[PDB]
């Protein structure tokens, strides 16, 4: 007997700073929830990020090219800040190709229809030469938490360009995360409450879906918990009869061919015991009994799941 | 030794007379090389990377 | 040096607080009460020992 | 940065030598990531061949201990600049400013 | 996306009411984060039943002495806050105790009511002395949610009630005590990764398993509304392989062949020809009384109705 949360209000302040709100907590409850909710979305909310970066004229991080002025490496860190929102595939290959005298935008990147780039003011370089012109392509995954090169190296799968570049994977979109529980006055109660989550993010998940995806892996782990088996048995049974039934069964209880019959029977073979017991020498001795015969008895014991030997 | 003999003429496995001694990685360190340079003597021939 | 900090400020008591003067059944629910937030984690209390 | 210096950071930046230091003031007439080339101010021209001047910077070479001393270019095209002015922070070193 | 969900649940209950549990393996962090919500929630917000006020036939304040008790009234009152009382249909119910003659008045005494169970019998209340040992009280068992002392009870008591009437904390709340450790674990190639060892004992009503069990209810059920994604999926396509092939749908009777032949593709498991074209040399072979005669046989009718031997084809 008790009430529950209804997800109301969503206010969005800026594209990045967002404020959810929830009525009816029961009193106890608005610091678990807080706290939980704090953490999932902190650790595991799963957003998008460039993984890769391929520039022509460069072999390694640590040259340089004319007519720029950042260094290899503030291009890439300025890629690693690239705020990006794919929809539906997972890995998308992006093009840059810029020339001229100026500040490189995001804009400027080759704009694909699934690609959406919510802050293109972002800078990456600045050009300084009539003709200094750049050309890239930027290959970016989507994936959860932080993944750092030096793990990734495991997975090289034929990175044979030397052209490439990597660079960590933060696969986080949500930076910061407060919540205040507040008395929730509502028409005829004493005592309830309201949660207040502020969230502060890159820009890429819109709050209702954050909060959903939230309660859905706390949902999933308590789940799994909701079931405790507490459960035993008895089974462990002994695993080796006086001669193992599936050995003392009758050569009879075999049923094959009048022919194969009558062998097992005047060549003293009356259980599938001896049966199992004997090998192919021994059948090939009898007169009458040969390779098709004997072959039969064994094409029967590959079901009887005994071999001769 | 006689046993390595033995196995020598086994499987006809010539022994080559030229020891490694390669210049590899130190253990446990892993990054880019930048840059090479090389030096070789006055009249030496000069191989083609130089 | 920090257990003995710790220690310390555990079992230092203070004139007032919540639950002055309210009697515990026994230790366990002691700490029903401190993690609960229901009474100061150091205040005049009779508890039930053995 | 610093947030809590003590003054003595842009001396001792100027003072070593792994920034890269204004010797005419001028105009930043061109700018890249290995070097940073000045024109120079009509008063500060030598009467015979002036002309402009040029700063090749240093980029990552092997210091005593195996760390690398990188300069990068702090003004950017067009900015004027004065006689021992800091064109170039060097390693560990921010707009003129020790930081370690 | 894919997350990685607990296997292994181990659970080690020494003393019935004292109970351990470990799970592994978590993703990080997870393990403090479950721990602390199920200790808030266990240890906080739980119905049940418990002892609030009770009066006393004979004393009317609770620092007086009864004639004849040792115990003081107070101790009595910490004994009877350990009488653990289910109660099934009523909300609130006033139980008394009348007892006489010497010695510890135990559980068991209790006037025996209709829905009320005693989960522990054997709890000494108080020591009566000879010859005297008559005392007649009421105690009221009421139940709530949660941990409410009499204090703020009494604070609140503006309600202003006979003389007698002795406050009691109401432990509503089954888990005495409740605990969780989280500690290194690694799944054989990830060593982030955390165990959980959660150890709890309660006080005999309920029993830990089923106190975990409810205590995860309420919160599945707090959190119900805003989890949806409940999918359901197919294993494959359909089938572009229809084995209707219309030469080798007719029976190997019409091979018009030797008996011998027929009693043997028979025996060897044949009735459509679409099986024997689908039939391994080495079988056929090995069939005992089955020769060059009789596999020459097979094989010219099988020529005969255009087909060669050892054919192929899936799905039949």
């Amino acid at each position: 007997e008790f009430l529950k949360p209804r997800l109301v209000d969503i206010e969005q302040v800026s594209s990045t700073h967002a404020k959810v709100t929830l009525e009816p907590l029961e009193r106890g409850f608005g610091h678990t929830l807080g706290n939980a909710l704090r953490r999932i979305l902190l650790s595991s909310m799963p957003g998008c990020a460039v993984t890769e970066v391929e520039i022509d004229g460069v072999l390694h991080e640590y040259s340089t090219k004319e007519g720029v002025q950042e260094d290899i490496l503030e291009i890439l860190l300025n890629l690693k800040g690239l705020a990006v929102r794919v929809q539906g595939k997972d890995e998308v290959i992006l093009t840059l190709n810029k020339s001229g005298i100026g500040p490189v935008t995001a804009a400027d990147i080759t704009h694909d229809g699934d690609v959406e780039i919510v802050k293109p003011q972002h800078v990456i370089c600045h050009l300084t030469d009539e003709n200094a012109s750049i050309s890239m392509r930027i290959k970016v995954q989507r994936g959860r938490g932080y993944v750092p090169a030096s793990t990734r190296i495991h997975s090289e799968e034929d990175e044979r360009p030397i052209g490439r570049l990597l660079v960590d994977a933060c696969y986080s979109p949500v930076e910061r995360i407060a919540y205040n529980v507040e008395a929730a006055r509502v028409e005829q109660r004493t005592d309830l409450d309201k949660l207040v989550i502020e969230m502060e993010t890159n820009g890429t998940i819109d709050p209702e879906e954050a909060i959903r995806r939230a309660a859905t892996i706390l949902a999933e782990q308590l789940e799994a918990f909701v079931d405790l088996r507490d459960v035993r048995q008895p089974e462990v049974k002994e695993e080796k009869p006086e001669f193992d039934p599936i050995l003392l069964r009758p050569v009879d209880d075999l049923e094959l061919t009048v022919r194969s019959a009558n062998c097992l029977k005047a060549e003293a073979i009356h259980y599938i015991g001896d049966l199992v017991q004997r090998t192919e020498v021994e059948l090939l001795k009898t007169p009458n009994l040969g390779k098709k015969s004997l072959t039969e008895i064994k094409d029967v014991l590959a079901s009887r799941g005994l071999s001769l030997g | 030794t006689p046993e390595e003999k033995l196995l020598r003429a086994i499987f006809g496995e010539k022994a080559s007379d030229v020891k490694d001694s390669s210049l590899r990685v130190p253990n446990g360190v892993s990054g880019t090389v930048i840059d090479v340079q090389v030096f070789t003597r006055d009249g030496v021939e000069k191989d083609k990377r130089a | 040096q920090d257990v003995v900090l710790g220690l310390y400020y555990m079992t230092r008591d203070c004139v007032n607080a919540k639950g002055e003067g309210m009697v515990l059944t026994g230790p366990k629910e002691a700490e029903r009460l401190y993690r609960s937030g229901l009474a100061s984690l150091h205040a005049r209390v009779k508890v039930r020992i053995t | 940065k610093p947030l809590v210096g003590t003054g003595m950071e842009r001396a001792v930046a100027v003072d070593s030598g792994v920034t890269a230091v204004a010797k005419r003031g001028g105009v930043v007439q061109y700018v890249d990531a290995s070097r940073i080339v000045i024109k120079v101010n009509e008063d500060e021209m030598y009467p015979g061949e002036a002309g402009i001047d040029i700063y090749n910077l240093t980029k990552y070479t092997r210091s005593n201990q195996n760390t690398c001393i990188n300069q990068m270019p702090c003004v950017s095209l067009g900015e004027p600049v004065e006689r021992g002015d800091v064109l170039a922070d060097g390693p560990s070193t921010d707009l003129g400013e020790l930081a370690l």
